[PDB]
RNA sequence: GUGCCUAUUCUAUCACCCCCGGUUCCCUCUUUUGAGGUUCUUCCGGGGUUUUUUACGGGAAUAUCCUCAGCACGUUUCUUACUUCUUCACGCGAAAGCUUGGAGGUUACAGUCUCAGGGGGGAGUACGUUCGCAAGAGUGAAACUUAAAGAAAUUGACGGA
RNA sequence: GGAGAACGUACUGGUGCGUCAGAGGUGAAAUUCUUAGACCGCACCAAGACGAACUACAGCGAAGGCAUUCUUCAAGGAUACCUUCCUCAAUCAAGAACCAAAGUGUGGGGAUCAAAGAUGAUUAGAGACCAUUGUAGUCCACACUGCAAACCAUGACACCC
């Protein structure tokens, strides 16, 4: 018929503020005609941009994560986005897994200041220390429960009360990762600690007002 | 040029994704923007041959990868992320034969590489 | 093996090792101690195995906790032995 | 006559009365985890120069994985093992004594 | 011996107020179209208050988790499991094989209690009988029949191994 | 163990778009789906499920049997003690109380896996292996049952090696 480029036109996906790359990506959409306009279905699209790629221009090991972005406005070719999750993939976990060891996973839900309701998932793995001579060096149920109990407290407590883009700024620079580390070290230690998934559960949609505040300026 | 919007089509990176799907009877090439809500194009080894005993094959895949590159170029998807998947929640997370031939082929056939993924899903049976 | 020794008499290694109800004769493994609350110039008889409490009565409060093994002395409570 | 005591099952002495059966992902009749051998491995990708092609085209960096790799949690039992020249009567005694 | 406490503030301090970052006539450098650093002079900026930043612990508070109760390792016992099982025990066994305190410590036959078993086949069946909704369980034969049946090892043979 | 809650996540089914000449399945294909439009991709929902690698001669459990969380509930064991109490016991016909699968009745229950069946294919035959599905089942509520190479084919209890 028309065929695809003939069909689709091209649009510049743009970040929110606290994003280093801001007119960061693009996307194409079908040629608008009678009734049928391009911008809509894009709000419902979710964009993964790599967390390193967006907020770093370079070397940084957080590139293991990518952020889900759903489109909040289109203005021109360009369309100003918000945060929906920062996730990762399989590979990390598995290189990071070691078997004949031990798992602690945890999730908490906290509502942002924003009312972006987020569920946030965490992970970390045992060790034999320097020289825990012991055959495969695990941890009790008490331990695991107790660690979760500390972990969870912080994350919700700290995350509930916070601005979303800023939830992101901490999640980027992984001061939060470390923060967990702060609580975790005097206990049974493991190695690691990561934010492995973070899920947007709830969103209170737009306000140009909210948008500028989130967007900042391109 | 069917570049009809904010090119300069290889001057700057321009990423889509090829969701590469190799079953054990065919191999699927599915080109996206960034979510297939708007799908670009999807090319198969079966689309590219018929044999009933082949079609997820490196041969076919190698062949397949060519067409795709041509169309891809034609649209200008300078760069491309690959999301390979097996058949699914079944098979041992190892896709049909062709997947390497095709993959290698895209770079061989004109892709600057960056960002590869296995995306076949996690079962509860 | 079993030559130089005596089973009957242990010696210098040989008591330390026998366990409780196979100490040649069992004997109260736990013991008692004397403890002092800095709370007062007055002090208390104590079980090194207690399951409950000591109250100081130079001020009604408890210087140790029930916990299974040796009970937990605490708080700057000073003790000596018998 | 009988050929191998534990007969796979690693539970007689202990406490695990009965234990996790699985379809074995290669044949797929349902079986208990300790009568299947496991050697859950990561897995390598590309040949040398296809990687070289991809390496130059490696506009790809670090995160704990500087170019990533696969991972196959491999679990073999009679059914598939056999054909795959995988698991059988060694010499005697190793049928009782573990890897290093 | 070993790792291990989130974030603020007073003091010798009227302190750069403190912390943090940075500079051309700040400071240092045989460099010089250059490097490094300042809780060193010295200036400026940011933060403390947004530090709920990510970065506290001489004396002390705060925010405050809440073993920031000690935790977590190493090293040392010992109760109980589970060992595995090295490895050892003769022993026991026809072997195969046989641990915690095995199938050991027994025809040198003998701790208790108990169940079961007692050629083979016929049949675990029979209107035999009793539970049981219902499967069928429970209980349970003779007739008839037959010279073996079995077991482990061994070697051999063989394999669509 | 039992009551909770929360979910992860998939399988689907579904939606919602995107597109599109093919899909799909396979020993060989064949039965499948196909341009309403198959697959496909992504969003999202719905649904019912399942707790994935972790996690292992490793834990717990009379046995059967038992793996997110929290929330619980009531339970159990071990270990600890100079606690009290004086054989309290032991093992045990009858007799009771349990027993996986599956079945079985009364109700959920619907997704899948799939007995029944149906289709292919195959064969010499083949209603079989094999395929493609697909009906009962499956999970569960609820009952009931007693049969499970229900295996440490190894009664218990004892004291040792």
């Amino acid at each position: 018929a028309q065929e695809a480029m003939s069909r689709k036109e091209w649009y510049d996906v743009v970040a929110p503020k606290n994003f280093e790359v801001r007119q960061f990506a693009k996307t194409i959409c079908n040629k608008t005609q009678g009734t049928k306009i391009a911008a809509d279905f894009l709000r419902g699209r979710v964009y993964e941009g790599n967390l390193a790629d967006l907020n770093k221009t370079q070397n940084e090991d957080d590139a293991y994560r990518k952020v889900k972005f759903t489109v909040q406005e289109v203005q021109g070719r360009n369309l100003l986005t918000q945060f929906h999750g920062m996730d990762m993939t399989s590979d990390r976990v598995y290189y990071l897994l070691r078997k004949w060891c031990t798992t602690i996973e945890a999730t908490v839900e906290a509502k942002t200041a924003d009312g972006y309701g987020l569920r946030l998932f965490l992970i970390a793995f045992t060790k034999k220390q320097e020289n825990q001579l012991s055959k495969n060096c695990y941890a009790k149920t008490r331990l695991v429960k107790w660690v979760r109990m500390r972990a969870t407290n912080i994350i919700r407590r700290r995350l509930a009360k916070l601005d979303i883009n800023d939830a992101v700024s901490l999640l980027t620079r992984n001061i939060l990762r470390d923060r967990l580390a702060k609580r975790c070290n005097p206990i049974i230690p493991l190695r690691d600690l990561r934010i492995r998934k973070v899920k947007v559960i709830r969103t209170p949609k737009f306000d140009a007002q909210a948008l500028i505040a989130a967007h900042g300026e391109v | 040029v069917k570049y009809y919007g904010s090119s300069a089509g290889k001057d700057q990176l321009v990423y889509g994704v090829v969701h590469i799907y190799a079953s054990f009877n065919d191999t699927f090439v599915h080109v996206t923007d960034m979510s297939g809500r708007e799908t670009f194009c999807k090319v198969t080894g079966g689309m590219k041959v018929k044999a009933d005993r082949d079609e997820s094959s490196p041969y076919a895949a190698m062949m397949a990868a060519q067409d795709v590159v041509a169309r891809c170029k034609e649209c200008g998807i300078n760069a491309l992320h690959v999301k390979m998947r097996a058949t699914g929640g079944v098979g041992t997370k190892s896709p049909g034969p062709g997947a390497q031939a095709a993959l290698r082929a895209l770079a061989r056939a004109g892709m600057k590489i960056g960002r590869i993924e296995d995306v076949t899903p996690v079962p509860t049976d | 093996g079993f030559f130089d020794s005596d089973l009957s008499y242990p010696t210098v290694r040989t008591e330390r090792m026998k366990h409780k109800r196979r100490r040649l004769v069992q004997g109260p493994n736990s013991y008692f101690m004397d403890v002092k609350c800095p709370g007062c110039k007055n002090i208390t008889v104590v079980y090194s195995h207690a399951t409950s409490e000591v109250k100081c009565n130079g001020c009604a409060t408890l210087l140790c906790r029930p916990t299974g093994g040796k009970a937990m002395l605490v708080t700057g409570c000073g003790f000596r032995k018998k | 006559t009988t050929k191998r005591r534990n007969h796979g099952r690693a539970k007689p002495p202990c406490s695990r009365g009965r234990v996790r059966p699985v379809h074995c992902f290669n044949c797929s009749r349902l079986v208990p985890k300790d009568k299947s051998v496991g050697r859950f491995v990561v897995r390598r990708m590309l040949d040398q120069a296809s990687a070289r092609d991809v390496a130059e085209a490696s506009l790809i960096y670090g995160s704990g994985f500087p170019m990533p790799k696969l991972y196959m949690k491999q679990r073999y039992c009679i059914a598939c093992a056999i054909h795959s020249r995988t698991v059988r009567a060694r010499p005697v005694e190793d049928r009782k004594r573990r890897y290093t």
